[PDB]
């Protein structure tokens, strides 16, 4: 039923102003925690509870905590309008960021913070009765967002144990980048992230920003664009727990069907109806239509083309006016294809959902409104390029020790390097033999 | 003679809900409880599913079992769900995740004791206990798992009465799970072992009957399981209404299974045409015959005409004459006399009974034990191997706590079932 | 008890009221057309006149 | 419409106006939205019909068997009823009641007064001169309009138990209509508002206007209107119950908040 | 981030959610006509053995393949029915012909005063509609009187 | 054939007050004292219970004491307050402080004269009196003490007559009081040789009857008072309507107290069900008595299970069959043969009342006499050996005056008892 989001960092605060703002204006609950009354229903609904809990005063608080080493977002998020809706608590803030280090997250400074975390966190299991997992939103290009998130996971999986963790994380870009020292603190991520996490899901911004220039008419996007459409993609996604359709799925059917081995949960994720208002009204949006479009790459918010790889598993999420025989129908016919390809060991490639509620229109957003839309997470061997083109370009800089005495003054030993580096190499080899077919005997 | 239904998950108890609203209207049970029907040869029967709760009111005899509520609630919520007595709903706090094990081992247990008490508290509540009828699907989680098990229980229990299922069984072109194979494989392999007799159907042919003979531009599961639910209803019709030569379930299965282990059947019913058509003809017991061999109207995807039968029943309900039925069930013997097994001298039992359903002068409902129901589990078995030898998601069932010998049996009960309806297939007088 | 109880009213009412607004929509639709038809047929009369 | 004719147009229409026909001719009982929504209209139509409520007596005392409302000191709505808010308990019909606005007297708002032949063994009898007068401490009924329906209702509780809660909070006694009168479930008493006069206004006669509190004779325990809000066909309405309101929840014997007064309203001169 | 104002905009920021109409039963089997099927209870030994000498028709052949009605017996409906107008649910309204001994629902005061005066122009007026009111029986009062006898 | 009642205590009190509501509403007294019934089979046995005041009146026959008056001056502010006379309240000026010691031998002297005089006065005011009815708790300060002492001077001035008390004892699972062991022991040594039967219930056993069988969100003291108050007035039914099979408290004791020293029994009621469910099940015998023996409605944290019954016995209500009552007691003392004592070759007493409680059909009150109440025991004086071996608050009750003998009596007496139910559990026909 109950669900806690954790967001961790500037990326992750920032997306999470998006999200809790789709959240409020979906359910009802107005900027100040109240939702008003309805005079054509009898009584109010239980909706909410998966993202709200009520005082006994009515008033509505949300299931979430905002993690930073920095003040300037967390007190920028205290002095604006949603201000009477969080929890002071919630909000929590350091004094210092932990700056692009790693290390200086993990060892030095986020041991401070992170028990205070514990308590927030414990306090928030405690009032709950059917809580049924972790969503965590950070960024691992930065230091305190890999280092906090890495720390934090492991002690959540050491004293929550089985309870499921799912992750949605912005990587560096392949081309567009940021900061110089991105390649170590997203390697030293991803080792902590290998052992600690049940499905990832991966995002880079270039792939939004092409699905905005392309799609949508927007010159000069920002991020507040990409926010409202990763807030549109898990809404999409936690929609099937929240609201009647005639084929739910739990939190725990996407660990179920998209993770063959425990090592293989990295999935690749898009999104359909990305479409301005102007078109929108030129044009019909069948089931059909949207499902073939799923599949092209213009449509996918991670930089991959899964055509050089092999799919494992889809999971596929309707909302809105669809019938399940239009469904069965594409379905079929994106099979008949010849330019999609699975492993030959996964027969029975897909999942399928389907819940009534259409997707909700922000007052300032930039999408159209429309009455269907399909979103897809799946798992494809495609995702091993990402990986070994952020380890070349660690293998470039850690070839001179690059930066490398900054990291071991704060608190790493050398060898750290080294072991992330051959856990990668496993990963990667790990990709290679799970995609290796069998279907020529002798 | 008194039958106990079990509906489990969402496809069982989406289908129950609107097979008691078909019985409660055949008999004039108004959505309130409350007894409105207009002659005795209603009321004298209401017995057999209907429990008598004081001042005229009736109660349904059924247990319903889901892991999460929200099934239950849309069935209380329904337009005859207040009949349902309360206490009849059992339920747990979180799902099945399509796992096999978790629905049979880890939650199943928990529950399974309080199941088994209201289900003995129903069987030892009547007066003489008939078989019982169970609906599930065993593609799902909680369906195959904890359907399996509560039969196995049954079993133990009462070993001397009846076990009939109906199950739903995963489409030939499009899966709606990626772990189908293995929750298929192990229920097949318990209910093979468990069950008397099990009826299937695939959700596929449901879709080209609607389509193909219905006409409906946009089919929805309610039509599905209407469908399922005057097939279901109509095979213990003689149990409760006069007739010109009754039957029963134990009657059907002596004429039905050859063998003890050749318990699988296809479904079907015949009068289905379409609105516009309808005006233009006249029922009688040459169209039902015609329409009822026609596979096109079959509800399992394999189709007759690459297997032969074994045996078939058909129940006929309606005042019309036994010469029609009997000439017609002689005429098709004859004139297909290569798809009859030869070494059996007749292959057709007919019963008829007076009291058609509401709105139709004449109907009948099919049931046939026919070998292409080999096609499907080979197929089955083939996804299994594939899926197996790579040992794709295991990880799951093993940290439930499988042992992988389970697997290697089931596939090897699986294979021998296969096996023996090809050799009967095959067979000869010699 | 009377949480069950809230959903299932909230259920059974929310069901009813889609149901009658459906069937308000068609009506509309289609008196929109017979309007739509009668003036353009009068319009033409007037001219011709 | 009839759109284009391709794919199939011909089943479809054949199918819609069959489903037209069925739909404009059949009942179909509770299932069809349509006519539910209509009958619901004409409940609402119905209840709500004016009624010719009595004049004031030339004596200004409170009368038997004159057309009366209750209103409430808190509240400020007055008392009424919904005939098909009825379930069947053990002990007979229950139908709901609470309190609302309204625009005059009507159906589901007007009630007669009926004396109870037997006092609490210490009365002193009325004259035969006073007896269509109500006095204090004397047993009466409160019962709805013959216009209303064939079988005349009276208003009863029962005690608070496991099984019996009030309609919204749940934390009082109930208070509902019932064919079910004549009985020791159905007797009511009042009370002066003063409280330190209230045993020396004992079996005195009441005047027209008063503002006084009404008792359940079986249980002693006050009727009373909180604000709780619950919707129905007619509205936001209030609930009735059967408690004392008191400021101190640590002294539940004490001063009577605005809540459990009441009063009679008659017709303008 | 500036947030809504007024509840109208916060109404109409969610679309409402889609109704799927599933196809009436009435749709898919019936044969006769839609607005008034025939109803078929009789049976064959029923309508094939009568007492001609009695007085009750006999059948022909194509007649008992082909009648429409419903069995003439009807005790256990009827008992039912009597039974279910006692409670309240009947139709035929059974009941209110007759109280009991000591079953009083209704004071004497009430029938003499305040209950001869009704206006049958007024109750006819505002009865006039598709709705009527329901009539409710003294259950309670009856119960009562069998609860206390031995 | 008068009671006479007395309650003693918070605890006491409050049950008292509910208990009073109850009875009057039964037989339909105003609380101005009233009647408003409508039959004369109400009226008839009114004495037994009440007294005649003049001009109509009538006036409960019970004695209120406690040590402070907070709950008394509670209930007599309470709205049925005014029903009880003046004069038989009676209160201290200070309170039992928890301890037994000072509630027996330094407060108590005090106060046993004036309640002697009013129970005297009460008693010999009858024209023929039955037995004494206590309601208290053991585990208090001044209901166990000086309802002990009270019991004492009743039993050497009345040693004829009847003396019965319903008693609450200690829940297993949390504690109200930190003292218990020492009160309980103490208390139970009196009772052993004063009662002549004693009933126990378990608060937690009320709860979980609340929780589990009428699913109430959020019980209050008020319905666990509600439940022992229709026990209470169930087992005296019999004395005060007319019935087919008469029984009397004397009769009840007689048939139920094998042995002298075997006099503690656990209570059950039978027709308890929800709210909601209540409309889809009618009462019967079969019900009623499946039911009543399952441990599910048992008021006591021992199971029968773990134990035989020695004796037992069942009052119904209602106009039934006596065939039903009896082959019914026959069928479940042959089909769980094992669970009673072959010594006793029929165990259940049965009787039959004509008047059942308002708005249900049917009721049974159930009385035991099972050796699963020696488990209690032990624990307790498990408890107490623990406490008592490190001299834990033995102070205050040293101070009071008591010789660290009577403690060593007490655990032996106590022990001896624990043994004998021992030995007769495991007796022999031999
Ligand atoms: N899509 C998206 N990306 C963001 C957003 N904010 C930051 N990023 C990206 O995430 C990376 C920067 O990570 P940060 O969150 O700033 O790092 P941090 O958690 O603050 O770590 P410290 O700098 O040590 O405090 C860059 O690639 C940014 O482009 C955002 O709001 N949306
Ligand atoms: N025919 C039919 N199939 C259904 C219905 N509901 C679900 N299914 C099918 O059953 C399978 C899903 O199983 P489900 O009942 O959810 O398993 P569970 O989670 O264990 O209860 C899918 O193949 C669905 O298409 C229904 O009402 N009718
Ligand atoms: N069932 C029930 N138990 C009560 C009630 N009042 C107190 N108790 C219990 O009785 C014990 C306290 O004893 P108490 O009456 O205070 O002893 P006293 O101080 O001598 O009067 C505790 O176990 C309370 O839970 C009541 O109204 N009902
Ligand atoms: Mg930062």
């Amino acid at each position: 039923r109950e669900a806690i989001c954790i967001h961790i960092g500037q990326a992750g605060c920032q997306v999470g102003n998006a999200c809790w703002e789709l959240f409020c204006l979906e359910h009802g609950i107005q900027p100040d925690g109240a939702m008003p009354s309805d005079k054509t229903i009898g009584v109010e609904d239980d909706a909410f509870n998966t993202f709200f809990s009520e005082t006994g005063a009515g008033k509505h608080v949300p299931r979430a905590v905002f993690l930073d080493l920095e003040p300037t977002v967390v007190d920028e998020v205290r002095t604006g309008t949603y201000r009477q809706l969080f929890h002071p608590e919630q909000l929590i803030s350091g004094k210092e960021d932990a700056a692009n280090n790693y290390a200086r997250g993990h060892y030095t400074i986020g041991k401070e913070i992170v028990d205070l975390c514990l308590d927030r966190i414990r306090k928030l299991a405690d009032n709950c009765t059917g809580l049924q997992g972790f969503l965590v939103y950070h960024a691992v290009g930065g230091g305190t967002g890999s280092g906090l998130g890495a720390l934090l996971l492991e002690r959540l999986s050491v004293d929550y144990g089985k309870k499921s963790k799912l992750g949605y994380t912005v990587y560096p870009s392949p081309q567009v980048s940021t900061a110089v020292v991105e390649p170590y603190n997203s390697v030293l991520s991803t080792h902590s992230l290998l052992e600690h996490t049940d499905v990832a899901a991966m995002l880079d911004n270039e792939a939004i920003y092409d699905l905005t220039r392309r799609n949508l008419d927007i010159e000069r996007p920002t991020y507040t664009n990409l926010n409202r459409l990763i807030g549109q993609v898990v809404s999409s996604l936690t929609a099937s727990l929240r609201f009647d359709g005639a084929l739910n799925v739990d939190l725990t059917e996407f660990q179920t069907n998209l993770v063959p081995y425990p090592r293989i949960h990295f999935v690749l994720t898009s999104y359909a109806p990305v479409i301005s208002a102007e078109k929108a009204y030129h044009e019909q949006l069948s089931v059909s239509e949207i499902s073939n479009a799923v599949f092209e790459p213009a449509s996918m918010m991670t930089k991959c083309d899964p055509r050089h790889g092999k799919y494992m598993a889809c999971c596929l999420m309707y909302r809105g006016d669809v019938v399940p025989k239009d469904v069965n129908a594409a379905v079929a016919t994106i099979k008949t294809k010849r330019t999609i390809q699975f492993v030959d060991w996964s027969p029975t490639g897909f999942k399928c959902g389907i819940n009534y509620q259409p997707p909700t229109v922000v007052p300032g957003g930039d999408l159209a409104k429309v009455q269907r839309a399909v979103c897809m997470i799946a798992n494809s061997t495609a995702i091993a390029e990402v990986f070994a083109r952020i380890d070349h370009k660690f293998d470039l800089m850690y070839s001179k020790r690059a930066f490398v005495h900054w990291y071991v003054g704060e608190g790493m030993e050398e060898g750290e390097f080294s072991e992330a580096r051959e856990d990668l190499a496993a990963l990667e080899k790990d990709y290679e033999e799970v995609g290796a077919e069998s279907a020529d005997m002798d | 003679r008194e039958i106990v239904c079990v509906q489990a998950g969402q496809c069982g108890n989406q289908i129950g809900s609107k097979f008691w609203e078909v019985i409660s209207d055949e008999h004039g049970v108004d959505p309130t409880g409350t007894y409105q029907g207009d002659s005795d040869l209603q009321l004298e029967r209401i017995n057999v599913y209907f429990d008598e709760a004081t001042g005229g009111r009736y109660v349904p005899r059924s247990v319903l079992i889901d892991l999460e509520p929200g099934t239950m609630d849309s069935v209380r919520a329904g337009p005859y769900g207040q009949i349902f007595r309360p206490d009849n709903f059992i339920f747990g706090q979180s799902g099945a995740g399509n796992n096999w094990a978790k629905g049979h081992y880890t939650e199943g247990a928990e529950l399974i004791d309080s199941v088994l008490d209201v289900c003995c508290k129903e069987a030892e509540s009547c007066d003489c206990l008939q078989g019982f009828q169970i609906c599930h699907s065993l593609g799902g989680g909680t369906g195959s798992g904890m359907g399996t098990l509560l039969i196995s229980k049954l079993r133990e229990q009462y070993p001397d009465r009846i076990m009939m299922t109906f199950s739903i069984i995963p489409s030939p072109k499009v899966s709606d799970t990626v772990v189908e194979p293995y929750n298929t494989t192990l229920s097949v392999h318990q209910l093979v072992e468990n069950s008397d007799e099990s009826m299937c159907i695939d959700n596929e042919a449901l879709y080209d009957i609607c389509f193909r003979t219905l006409k409906l531009t946009t089919p929805t599961f309610g039509d599905l399981n209407h469908l399922v639910s005057a097939v279901v209803s109509g095979v213990t019709c003689c149990l409760r209404f006069p007739g010109q030569l009754n039957s029963d379930l134990r009657k059907l299965a002596v004429n039905l299974v050859p063998f003890p282990r050749l318990h699988f059947f296809m479904m079907g019913f015949a009068p289905l045409t379409s609105r516009g058509s309808q005006q233009y003809r006249g029922l009688s017991v040459p169209e039902l015959t015609q329409q009822m061999f026609d596979a096109k109207n079959m509800m399992q995807a394999a189709d007759p005409r690459h297997g032969r039968y074994l045996t078939a029943s058909a129940l006929f309900r309606g005042r019309m004459s036994t010469k029609e039925v009997d000439e017609q069930m002689l005429n098709v013997q004859n004139k297909n006399s290569s798809y009859f097994i030869e070494w059996i001298p007749n292959n057709i039992k007919s019963s008829v009974c007076d009291i058609p359903p509401k709105g139709l002068k004449m109907a009948v409902t099919f049931i046939g034990n026919n070998t292409c129901i080999q096609e499907m589990f080979r197929r089955v078995g083939e996804q299994f191997t594939l899926m197996f030898r790579r040992k794709a998601f295991l990880h799951w069932y093993t940290g439930e706590g499988m042992d992988e010998m389970e697997f290697t049996e089931a596939e090897s009960n699986m294979n021998d079932l296969v096996s023996e309806y090809q050799q009967y297939q095959d067979a000869t007088i010699e | 008890m009377d949480a069950g109880d809230a959903r299932v009213e909230r259920l059974r009412r929310v069901n009813r009221y889609k149901a009658v607004q459906a069937e308000l929509a068609r009506e509309r639709e289609e008196a929109e057309f017979q309007a739509m038809r009668e003036r353009k047929i009068s319009a033409a009369a007037r001219d011709e006149a | 419409p009839r759109k284009a004719l391709l794919g199939n147009w011909f089943e479809e229409e054949a199918y819609m106006r069959d489903r037209k026909r069925l739909l404009d001719s059949c009942d179909r009982g509770v299932v069809d939205a349509a006519r539910e929504t209509q009958r619901i209209i004409a409940k609402v139509k119905h209840h709500n019909s004016a009624y010719p409520m009595a004049e004031p007596h030339e004596d200004g005392y409170l009368h038997f068997y004159a057309p009366l409302m209750l209103q409430n000191a808190a509240t400020l709505g007055f008392l009424s009823l919904d005939l098909e808010d009825r379930t069947l308990r053990p002990t007979g019909w229950h139908v709901a009641c609470s309190t609302a606005p309204a625009a005059g007297p009507a159906l589901r708002n007007c009630f007669v007064l009926v004396p109870a032949p037997t006092g609490p063994t210490d009365m002193i009898p009325a004259p035969p001169d006073e007896q269509d007068i109500v006095h204090y401490g004397q047993p009466f009924f409160i019962m709805t309009v013959p216009e209303l329906c064939d079988n005349p209702l009276s208003l009863l509780s029962e005690p608070k138990g496991p099984l019996s809660a009030s309609k919204v909070t749940g934390k009082h006694q109930d208070v509902f209509f019932s064919p079910d009168g004549a009985s020791a479930e159905a007797m009511w008493v009042a009370d002066f508002a003063n409280p330190d006069h209230r045993e020396d206004m004992r079996d005195l006669p009441i005047k027209a206007d008063a503002v006084l509190v009404i008792r359940h004779n079986h249980t002693n325990t006050p009727l009373a209107s909180s604000k709780a809000v619950f919707f129905n066909d007619f509205g936001p309405e209030n609930e009735v119950c059967c408690g004392r309101f008191v400021n101190n929840p640590g002294t539940p014997c004490g001063p009577m908040k605005d809540e459990n007064y009441w009063t009679f309203v008659h017709s303008e001169n | 981030f500036r947030g809504t104002k007024t509840d109208e905009e916060l109404a109409n920021a969610k679309p409402p959610s889609c109704f799927h109409e599933n196809a009436l039963p009435e749709l898919l089997f019936y044969h006769n006509e839609i607005t008034n099927p025939p109803k078929n209870l009789l049976t064959v030994n029923e309508l094939s053995y009568t007492n001609a000498k009695g007085g009750e028709e006999v059948n022909t052949l194509h007649d008992i393949l082909h009648k429409e009605g419903v069995s003439k017996k009807r005790d256990k409906t009827i008992a039912i029915r009597r039974e279910l107008g006692f409670i309240g649910y009947g139709a035929p309204h059974e009941g209110s012909l007759l109280a009991s001994k000591g079953a009083t629902a209704t004071p004497l005061d009430y029938t003499m005063r305040c209950g001869t005066t009704t206006d049958q122009n007024f109750l006819e007026s505002t009865r006039g509609g598709c709705y009527k009111p329901p009539v409710i029986p003294a259950i309670g009062r009856m119960q009562e009187k069998q609860r206390l006898l031995t």
